[PDB]
């Protein structure tokens, strides 16, 4: 029940699946904006029928991806890089589940997201340099989880600033051909900080 | 409303 992916294979699969999931997420946000405006007989119904139609698909994907993470990918992870990668993916997809879940489900997902993120963190801080793109993307998505889901701008800004400063510290001792990657995630973290503040 | 990591 085990599968090992090269960095390229898992990167390409991640790009494909998150392209699909981002399409669905943006569609859901737009349908929600339409619902809110019309709410403020038959149209709204259909609108809801589309929103319920979106939410389902999204779920079916996210759930189906998390299964493959749990039943297959996460157990079969040797390198710490891949471990942090798969735990961040678990946290990200639980975050997407929480983004539209209602009731205690929104609670559920949220928990399973944090437990995932923390997990990756507990590896990253002891297995990956602060300059590593996996670790920086983990910190960025984790601070996003803090700000948008758990509604904690304080912890979010703390995590973002910590990651950015540790990166910018270890930056001087870093090859250019291995720092051009970290550049973009570091700048995204900086932009997110300037916005939140 | 806030940027996550590119994928």
């Amino acid at each position: 029940m085990d599968v090992e992916l090269t960095v390229e294979e898992r990167n390409l699969l991640s790009v494909a699946y998150k392209n699909v999931i981002g399409a669905r997420r943006a569609s859901w946000r737009i349908i929600s904006s339409i619902e809110q405006k019309e709410e403020n007989e038959d149209k709204l119904k259909m609108i809801r029928e589309y929103r319920q139609m979106v939410e389902t698909e999204l779920k079916l994907i996210c759930c189906d991806i998390l299964d493959v993470l749990d039943k297959h990918l996460i157990p079969a992870a040797n390198t710490g890089e891949s471990k942090v990668f798969y735990y961040k993916m678990k946290g990200d997809y639980h975050r997407y589940l929480a983004e539209f879940a209602t009731g205690n489900d929104r609670k559920e997902a949220a928990e399973n997201s944090l437990v995932a993120y923390k997990a990756a963190s507990d590896i990253a801080m002891t297995e990956l340099p602060p300059t590593h793109p996996i670790r920086l993307g983990l910190a960025l998505n984790f601070s996003v989880f803090y700000y948008e889901i758990l509604n904690s701008p304080d912890r979010a800004c703390r995590l973002a600033k910590a990651a950015f400063d540790d990166a910018i510290a270890e930056l001087d001792t870093l090859s250019e051909e291995s720092y051009k990657d970290s550049t973009l995630i570091m700048q995204l973290l900086r932009d997110n900080l300037t916005l939140w503040t | 409303r806030a940027a996550s990591s590119p994928d």
